[PDB]
């Protein structure tokens, strides 16, 4: 306990003596070498990303099995792994889908072994469509969708004010087989700047763990989980938020020194701008401040 | 085109 509270103190120092600032701007924002991402820079898979300048490098973005329509299988995602005294975090952070990818969306949670999406985006933001509707609406009469060779069906959903829990049903039409998906939208993120209510975000971060305690099934602690989903517009800014605090977190386990720049290079090594703003980066530090005090 |  009173390695929590000084670990507390010195997080708030560096935010006092402005250092939080200055380490967030010596972190490249993208690899300097090997960060081509080639594949996701083809003619043919334009139509693809949302954004141009956000792509995954090549050596981890997430390969679908190809396709006569997608040759490479290319989807907007990439593998984020980090280790954590012996665990290992495991995420997928991808772009919100737009309507031509919603069928490589949910080929890829089949694939991935997916059960848990965290969105952290609104569906529009400042006029502007920010994520495609990929998942149907509650209501008996319409509550289904299919994207290929897979039906979706929304079977309930909960209002939590900052953020809304939708149970999903994921039927793979070729084999019949089912899988049910947890889909935890963040609904607060204001339009302009960071969060000022820190306890919402928590408690979503909060939600997260506990849709990992339903869906935990293994006797084993150690044994592999598969990723989590996270997606925000772009699949950087929100979306390096939610993976950095739940990585940050973890550490407070151990004793093992906390050490948020290092974490967040390992993390934009994976995928390019992580943590997208600095206000999103000292976000991050309020909230490890905030979930300390309430220990 | 471009995130900002």
């Amino acid at each position: 306990r009173a390695t929590n509270d000084e670990r507390c103190k010195i997080l708030e120092q560096r935010l006092e003596q402005g250092m939080v600032f200055t380490e967030y701007e010596r972190i490249l924002k993208k690899r300097l070498v090997d960060g081509e991402c080639s594949t996701a820079r083809l003619p043919e898979n334009a139509e693809r990303n949302r954004f141009q300048d956000v792509l995954p490098y090549d050596d981890v973005r997430v390969e679908l099995v190809p396709t006569k329509e997608n040759n490479t299988g290319y989807i907007n995602a990439s593998h984020i792994k980090v280790s954590v005294s012996g665990i290992e975090w495991d995420y997928i952070a991808t772009q919100g889908p737009l309507q031509n990818t919603c069928q490589d969306f949910w080929q890829m949670v089949w694939e991935q072994g997916i059960a848990i999406i965290a969105m952290v985006t609104a569906e529009e933001e400042g006029g502007r469509e920010k994520s495609f509707r990929y998942w149907p609406r509650l209501g008996s009469r319409h509550n289904t969708v299919t994207y290929g060779r897979f039906k979706i069906t929304t079977r309930f959903r909960t209002d939590s004010g900052c953020y809304a829990t939708t149970g999903l049903k994921m039927k793979h039409l070729l084999t019949g087989q089912e899988r049910t998906v947890w889909h935890l939208q963040y609904t607060d993120w204001p339009e302009h700047g960071c969060p000022e209510d820190l306890k919402g975000f928590l408690s979503y971060l909060e939600e997260i763990q506990s849709v990992r305690r339903h869906t935990n099934s293994t006797s084993d602690p150690q044994s592999p989980n598969p990723p989590l989903l996270v997606h925000s517009s772009a699949g950087v800014g929100r979306t390096g938020v939610v993976i950095l605090s739940e990585i940050m977190i973890a550490c407070l386990e151990h004793n093992e020194v906390l050490d948020i720049p290092r974490v967040l290079d390992m993390l934009r090594q994976q995928r390019m701008m992580l943590v997208q703003t600095l206000c999103q980066y000292t976000f991050v530090y309020r909230v490890l401040i905030q979930f300390l005090k309430s220990s | 085109p471009q995130y900002q």
